[PDB]
């Protein structure tokens, strides 16, 4: 066949990935890269050929053909012809060298008479006239250009710096540590014609082809990494750099290889890897000639570790004295004299590693080190557009610089350049906005780094950008959003505060930029309420509908979720992260396109499932399966993450994504209860006419105001909390009563007299205010909170009691208030023990009143209590009783799992596919249903430390709909009710619970 | 302990047979009963009252005998006996 | 032994020395076994555990020997050296002497000299490696030592003086490991001692072939006299305890001089013939005096160098590489300078280097050594020239000779010659003091 | 050899339990009820003090210790002391 060898070369090679035929003749290869290389003699093939003689004259014809593209292109700049033009018709690897050639040639002239400035605008106009061509540039080419502009960019940068030199010795020095690319003009063997001079030492390029790769912008840390590379083989040395993960050793070596054209061969090491297969590969590469890098080789297994390291000394002390043979793998094998062993040096835990002892002699360690990022800033500006690129540079670092030593050592806080490549990332849809000025710099410092400050460090970043830069006083996109965010808020309830619109603000402008989006707050800070809030204003604004997926992360396993295949019949199921974006992906059936798709994780995040993510974080937006596939996301689907913490979370997936930190609550107090009480009201609409509904209303509004209650929450701190919960978040507990109180007794308002009703009102808002407060209090502190309840409410409204009741009539509509009453209880004898046996006391009743007055309200409730304080009895007594409600009972262990609950609810419960809501979990009886929970605070926590029973409980309460571990698909809870009991966590065996799961729970401490 | 049933033992499948063989022996015993709940309460009520678990832990003071003690399920629902050491009247 | 692996010590060595304490008279006796136990196992400790087991062997003699008024007085001057607490002793006239002469040292901010008076007061013949080897009873022996150095070269003048017969084996590749276990079976018969260079490196073959050979070897004894040497490395891989506890061990503890390090650079540049310039061979002893000042430095930290590095003769053999090629490269012109300083305190031996703060170091160093006209005065005592116009090379090699014949190194080298203040070896002085008064303080309390 | 490390099933043959019959004494090992010999003989062995033994073994066995220890030394250095003090009554 031949044309089936086209798979294998793009191992054997690096470079190249399939070859050209006219099936008689070879009439060249292409790289993996996409760019088309042909050669000169196109090679004849006969049927009985053999493979190892034909690709091996391929390998030398590939060489020439490089050399020729090269002498062809140079010879033409030579002849003064514009980079434009020689662009389109040389492949990228010539072009490069004969730029290289030319420049030095250039400047080696330039030294001497010291018309930098002549040359200077020369190279840089050659600059911008390869960046507006890039623009107007087919795809492939545009490659092409990309990687030439970094080459162009350095050549100016090492001109200009050569034009301030004080004195000529000064610009000698600065020559002297670049990499100069001679050509002998002399002499014959062409393929060893060009060499390359560094630090006094010279090194030959050899032609092998390197097709166009993605070629590192050359910092001056780029450079004395070369220099140290060139000085250890110069004297037959392997190269060898250590240090932190994420400095480039391994990239720098593949680069140091392309300068001199050489495609490097790199061994990612002990990422499970054969030493049968290295072994194989050491052979060749002493061979062939070639360069081989150990990447991060402190990650092998001692055995392994000690025979490749004996290898590797074979081969570097073959080099040293140069033996035409060496013994390794125990085997007589020829050492060619242009072989070259790199050594990459990861940390462990422990400090930076070092090299095995025999290899100590051998090799040369070097200390790789972040760049300095300034040189690295002022190239990105030269690309984007400059305007004036160095002063830009200076000042975004110095400003991120001066924020760092300025602003408070904050955990999630990045001001490494990480964050400001960020910036300039940000950058570039911004121009197309504003200009390549400091204004658009200026805005991008404020859309990136001004989201993720908070409030003590927010001034420090608006005091120090003006002290350093000062660009513009108007926004654009201010009024249009705004409008459309203000309309979306008052119909969905919200309050435009400071905070509200801020966080709102903060986060529309990066939706368009970031395609994940981190909000971190406390529980309850208002995030669910901005995305739901802006994201529901863009389609008022742009006309396009979202799909919004909120998905709890850590309730399902990564399994679940991102995709789990089964060891042995490697049978794949989809899972639910990968499920939802194959309605968009694999058939957009209906309408995906025009619309935009969300996918919200509300859990915690951790390390594990953002890992199984990284790749759309990445810059690639590709789903990587664990077996058979990657899938592209579309710019319509957004992931966005809220949570509560990051601690578990790696710097590195911070400033992949865009990260909004909500310092404070958005919302006031009173504006809070304002939209809960509206919330609370459309439930009522339902099932209470409007006339009924107008009248109660009116009531709650004049009965309770603010200026009384401030101080009443005020007074809520200076109190002991059992299972402590923040005032805030307490008030959902507050209204949602008050209202139901109300309603209750919306039949005896009809008649009753005007000034008896406001007091009826008055003691119920007291009572649902008090147990919304001090419920979770020791009662002894109850009792104390009453007086302050009663202090700072009206002193003529109707006081609070501590058992304070009002009674209606058995047989007749009545009103009067009495408190107190007990039934009298007789048990015989074998009634003594009995799971269920309660004898009523002034505070059973007390209890068992107000347990039941939340399950009205149907927020779910947590019975905190010492061992034996009933809380299970008066929980289960008040519900054995009543008709309405059933209980179903489900105790936790230290390691309880969802399904456990979920095969105890199955049990009284029944599925029902109703089109209403798709598929419900109504309870299989038609009266409502009880989960009683005991012992919520004893299932553990993942090592992270986030317990996913609890979350799921916390799914149910808030959602009121959960997701399908094996079928994947979203299920409505109809009717069914959460209630726990739990521990002080004070007490052993005790796990602290999630604010995030608390709030949603009313506290009765019993 | 905490309940009179492991879960885990008897789920899906495993769930269906438990409850199959359920109704064989309460029929057997002569009573049916109306519910799927009514059931499987017999079930637990019967390992409730017929399972008798005795620990005997030698040094309370091992980090993972403690850890028996430490278990709310056990410490409730267990009776704790002392028998530490033999007296000099016993030896 | 807990705290290095090197420091091993079996009953048998301890029963082996109390057997020669024979070939108040309990107490003579007592006096005789602290002495035999000072003087055979100070031998396989370093500078520092020997002044740890100095100060702790005094203190369990004087304590039981000596008066409970003894006992505080020292003990609170020990834990002035140490941080524990600061006191001047009890003092009775003519009450104690030779304590009243101790506490002299440390009232004197004087930190080496009252570590040692620990020593002199064993009255002990402290045994030169030579004596230890002479008395010692068995043909293996396994010498480790710090990075800095290497005893290497202590054993060919031990050879030399008694014996002859010196064989050093290179373990490299498996040519040196085959070649080497050939000229082990060979040597043994023979009778001629044998060395074995940096077996750390070489270790895995150990456990195989070495740890067997060595064990199965009890023919050696009956074997001709000989000797086998290994040289450790102690900061390194951990050696097989078993085979380390048979055969007998010593630390190297021996550090040269700036001025004798020099020296021993210098010497042996003329073994390499004539290639270059007369120039160069200026330039060759400016390297000479730069690495012999980095390597003083390396001890001394922190203060001096942050952490420890470790440079080599290859250190100095890929500079004067550069220096050979700058020169080649250039005109004699003495301007070439700027980059051979940029070069040399960067790649060369910067290299290592990761802590700014040292990197700053390093260079200032080139500032001082390279760039320099007509006078350089590398030492505040030595002053070197630049190459005179006569340029004869032979008579520049003897000039430069003659200027390191000339001079003698201070008494406070370490401060004078590297340019760093008197105040950080003082500082320095009292940090190695601290570390050995603790680990007796602690060492008295356990037992 | 290892006595550090213990499986529970042992257990029957360490304290001594047996089911008597005619002629054959059987002893429970984890499942299978296998005979005993009455030639057989159990020891075990350990290397490291380190290690720490079940307490339901180390109140069967009898723990015996073959170490040369610190304490050893002081014993031992008499023997020598007297060979080179008194040697006519380290003879006798």
């Amino acid at each position: 066949h031949h044309d089936q060898v086209s798979k294998f070369m793009k191992k054997m090679f690096g470079s190249i990935e399939s070859i050209i035929f006219l099936e008689d003749f070879i009439t060249g290869v292409r790289s993996v890269e996409g760019e088309v290389l042909n050669l000169n003699e196109k090679i004849e093939l006969k049927d009985s050929i053999q493979a190892q003689e034909w690709l091996n004259i391929l390998d030398t014809e590939i060489k020439l053909s490089v050399f020729t593209q090269f002498r062809d292109c140079l010879g033409q700049i030579k002849d003064g012809t514009d980079i434009e033009v020689v662009v389109s018709k040389y492949i990228f690897q010539a072009i490069l060298l004969s730029a290289q050639v030319m420049w030095t040639e250039l400047v080696e002239k330039c030294l001497q008479t010291n018309q930098f400035s002549k040359y200077w605008k020369e190279v840089d106009m050659k600059i911008k006239g390869l960046l507006d061509k890039l623009n107007k540039s087919s795809d492939n080419v545009k490659k092409k250009i990309e990687a030439l502009l970094v080459e162009y960019l350095h050549f100016n940068n090492v001109i200009g710096q050569l034009k301030n030199c004080s004195t000529k010795e000064e610009a000698r020095l600065l020559w002297a540590k670049v990499q100069k690319f001679y050509q002998k003009n002399d002499t014959l063997d062409d393929l060893n014609s060009v060499f390359i001079s560094q630090s006094g030492y010279l090194l030959q390029y050899k032609f092998e082809y390197i097709g166009i790769p993605e070629r590192l912008i050359y910092t001056p840390l780029l450079l004395i990494g070369f220099a140290t590379l060139t000085d250890s083989l110069h004297q037959k040395y392997g190269g060898c750099f250590f240090g932190p993960a994420g400095t480039g050793k391994t990239e720098t070596v593949k680069a140091f290889g392309q300068n001199l054209g050489r495609v490097v061969v790199v061994f990612n090491c002990d990422d499970s890897f054969d030493y049968q297969v290295l072994s194989r590969l050491l052979v060749g590469i002493t061979q062939i000639g070639a360069w081989g890098c150990f990447d991060e080789f402190n990650r092998l297994d001692e055995k392994v570790l000690s025979a490749v390291s004996a290898n590797i000394q074979q081969i570097q002390n073959g080099l040293q004295v140069g033996k035409s043979h060496i013994t390794l793998l125990e085997e007589e094998t020829p050492l060619s004299p242009h072989t070259a062993v790199f050594i990459t040096l990861n940390p462990g835990y422990n400090g930076r590693s070092e090299l095995p002892e025999n290899l100590k002699k051998s090799f040369r360690e070097f200390s790789m080190k972040s760049p300095q990022s300034g040189t690295i800033a002022e190239m990105i500006l030269q690309i984007m557009g400059f305007e004036d690129s160095k002063s830009l540079a200076s000042k975004i670092v110095h400003f991120l610089e001066l924020l760092s030593s300025k602003c408070s050592s904050m955990n999630h806080y990045h001001f490494g350049l990480r964050t400001l490549k960020g910036v300039l990332r940000n950058c570039s849809p911004l121009i197309s906005e504003f200009g390549e000025g400091e204004k658009t710099v200026v805005e991008s410092l404020k859309r990136v780094i001004l989201p993720s400050l908070g409030d003590t460090d927010e001034l420090v970043f608006k005091d120090e950008l003006s002290k350093i830069f000062d660009s513009a006083g108007t926004p654009l996109n201010s009024k249009a959003i705004v409008q459309c965010l203000k309309d979306a808020g008052q119909r969905s309830g919200f309050s435009m505060s400071e905070e509200f619109l801020k966080k709102c603000m903060q986060f529309y402008y990066m939706q368009k930029t970031q395609q994940a989006l981190i909000l971190v707050g406390k529980a309850g800070c208002g995030k669910t309420a901005t995305w739901k809030t802006v994201i529901d204003a863009m389609a008022i604004f742009d006309g396009h509908a979202n799909v919004v997926y909120v998905i709890d992360t850590k309730v399902l396993t990564k399994e679940s979720l991102y995709g789990s295949m089964l060891k042995a019949t490697l049978e794949w199921r989809d899972g639910l992260f990968t499920s939802i974006l194959r309605r968009v992906n694999d058939d957009i059936t209906g309408t995906f396109k025009n619309s935009r798709i969300w996918v919200v994780f509300d859990s915690d995040l951790d390390p594990e499932y953002v890992e199984a993510m990284n790749s759309v974080l990445d810059d690639n937006k590709i789903l990587t399966l664990p077996n058979g596939e990657r899938l592209p996301i579309p710019p319509n689907f957004r992931i966005l993450f809220e949570t509560d913490n990051l601690d578990h979370t790696t710097p590195a997936t911070i400033t992949r994504c865009g990260l909004l930190w909500f310092s404070t609550d958005v919302c006031s107090i009173s504006s809070k209860i304002d939209h809960l009480l509206n919330k609370s009201y459309e439930a009522l609409d339902n099932k209470l006419s409007m006339f009924e509904l107008d009248k109660l209303k009116d009531l709650i509004s004049d009965s309770f105001d603010m200026a009384s209650l401030t101080n009443i929450f005020t007074c809520s701190n200076d109190l002991v909390h059992i299972l402590g919960v923040r005032t805030f978040n307490k008030l959902e507990t507050a209204v949602q009563l008050a209202v139901h109180l109300i309603s209750s007794y919306r039949q005896w308002f009809q008649n009753l007299d005007d000034k008896s009703l406001k007091d009826v009102i008055t003691l119920l808002i007291k009572r649902s205010l008090l147990y919304a407060l001090a419920g979770d209090s020791t009662g002894e502190s109850q009792r104390a909170f009453i007086q302050t309840i009663n202090t700072y409410f009206g002193h003529d409204s109707q006081e609070l009691s501590d058992y304070s009741t009002i009674v209606i009539a058995n047989d007749k509509l009545s009103f009067s208030s009495f408190c107190s009453e007990i039934p009298s209880v007789s048990l015989e004898a074998h009634e003594v023990m009995r799971p269920d046996i309660v004898i009523p006391t002034i505070d059973t009743i007390k209890h068992e009143k107000i347990f039941y007055d939340l399950l009205n309200s149907k927020r779910g409730i947590i019975l905190c209590g010492p061992p034996g304080s009933g809380k299970t009895m008066i929980m289960n007594n008040a519900l054995r009783n009543s008709s309405l409600y059933d209980v179903v009972g489900i105790n936790f262990s230290k390691d309880t799992t969802t399904e456990h609950i979920l095969s105890a609810l199955h049990r009284h419960t029944n599925y029902v596919t109703t089109s209403k809501g798709l598929t419900l979990l109504p309870k299989s009886d038609i009266k409502n249903l009880v989960l009683f929970c005991d012992e919520i605070n004893l299932p553990k926590l993942d090592k992270y430390g986030s317990q996913n029973v609890v979350l799921f409980l916390r799914q149910l309460m808030e959602k009121q709909g959960f997701w399908k571990t094996p079928e994947n698909k979203w299920v409505t809870i109809e009717r069914i009710h959460i209630v726990g009991a739990c521990n002080p966590p004070t007490d052993p065996g005790r796990i602290p619970m999630s604010e995030r799961f608390t709030r949603h729970a009313a506290i009765l401490y019993l | 302990l905490a309940n009179a049933d492991i879960p885990d033992l008897f789920q899906g499948e495993e769930y269906d047979k438990l409850l199959n063989n359920l109704r064989n022996k309460t029929r057997s015993l002569g009573l049916l009963l109306d519910t799927e709940q009514e059931l499987y309460d017999w079930f637990v009520g019967e390992i409730a009252k017929n399972l008798h678990v005795v620990f005997t832990i030698c040094d309370p003071t091992n980090n993972k005998s403690s850890a028996m003690i430490s278990s709310p399920a056990l410490f409730n629902r267990c009776i704790i006996n002392w028998m530490g050491d033999w007296d000099t009247k016993t030896m | 032994g807990q705290f290095h692996w090197f420091y091993g010590i079996s009953i048998g060595q301890f029963l082996s020395c109390f057997k020669r304490v024979f070939i108040t008279r309990v107490d003579e006796i007592l006096w005789l076994l602290y002495q035999e136990v000072y003087c055979q196992f100070s031998t396989a400790l370093d500078k520092k555990f020997k002044m740890i087991m100095a100060m702790t062997m005094f203190c369990l003699y004087k304590f039981d020997i000596e008066s409970e008024q003894y006992k505080e007085a020292v003990l609170t001057m020990i834990g002035v050296l140490s941080e524990s607490s600061d006191g001047v002793p009890k003092l009775t006239v003519d009450t104690n002497n030779d304590l009243r002469y101790l506490w002299d040292y440390v009232t004197t901010k004087s930190y080496i000299s009252a570590l040692n008076w620990f020593k002199n007061e064993f009255f002990v013949d402290e045994w030169n490696i030579a004596d230890v080897v002479a008395n010692s009873d068995n043909n293996y022996f396994t010498m480790a030592s710090e990075r800095d150095v290497d005893g290497t070269f202590k054993l060919i003048e031990l050879a030399k003086a008694s014996k002859e017969s010196l064989k050093i084996i290179p373990l490299g590749s498996i040519e040196n490991l085959n070649y080497a276990q050939e000229e082990i079976s060979k040597s043994k018969i023979e009778g001629g001692w044998i060395l074995l260079q940096n077996i750390q490196m070489s270790l895995s073959w150990v456990k195989t072939y070495l740890h067997k050979h060595v064990e199965e070897t009890k023919a050696a004894e009956e074997h001709e006299k000989f000797k086998m040497f290994m040289t450790c490395h102690l900061t390194g891989d951990k050696l097989p305890a078993p085979l380390l506890q048979r055969t007998d061990r010593f630390v190297y503890e021996d550090i040269p001089g700036i001025l004798d390090t020099v020296k021993d650079l210098w010497g042996s540049q003329f073994f390499t013939g004539k290639i270059s310039g007369v120039w160069s061979v200026y330039c060759t002893f400016l390297l000479s005096w730069f690495h012999a000042l980095i390597t003083a430095r390396t001890r001394l930290v922190p203060h001096g160098f942050s952490k420890k590095y470790y440079f080599n003769d290859c250190d100095f053999q890929f500079a004067s590489v550069y220096l050979e090629n700058v020169l080649a490269t250039n005109s004699t012109n003495n301007i070439p300078w700027a980059q051979v300083r940029d070069h040399i305190a960067t790649i060369v031996y910067g290299g290592k280097i990761d802590e700014e703060k040292d990197l700053e170091v390093v260079a200032k160093l080139c500032a001082h050594v390279f760039c320099g006209s007509d006078n350089l005065q590398i030492v505040p005592g030595v002053r070197i020239p630049q190459p005179l116009l006569q340029q004869s090379e032979e008579e520049e090699r003897a000039r430069l000779t003659a200027i390191l014949s000339n001079t003698i190194e201070p008494a406070d080298s370490l401060s004078s010659w590297l340019q760093l203040p008197r105040e950080s070896i003082l500082n320095y002085e009292r940090l190695q003091a601290k570390e050995v008064a603790s680990s007796t303080e602690q060492l008295l309390q356990e037992m | 050899q290892d006595g550090e490390f213990f499986d529970p099933i042992i257990s029957r043959l360490i304290s001594r339990e047996f089911n008597h019959a005619g002629n054959r004494v059987t002893v429970e090992i984890g499942d299978h009820e296998v005979d005993v010999s009455g030639d057989f003989k159990l020891f075990i062995h350990s290397c490291d003090p380190s290690g720490d033994i079940p307490i339901f073994l180390r109140s069967r066995v009898r723990l015996v210790h073959f170490v040369t220890n610190k304490e050893s030394i002081e014993t031992r250095i008499f023997d020598i002391t007297l060979t080179e003090e008194n040697a006519e009554m380290q003879r006798k």
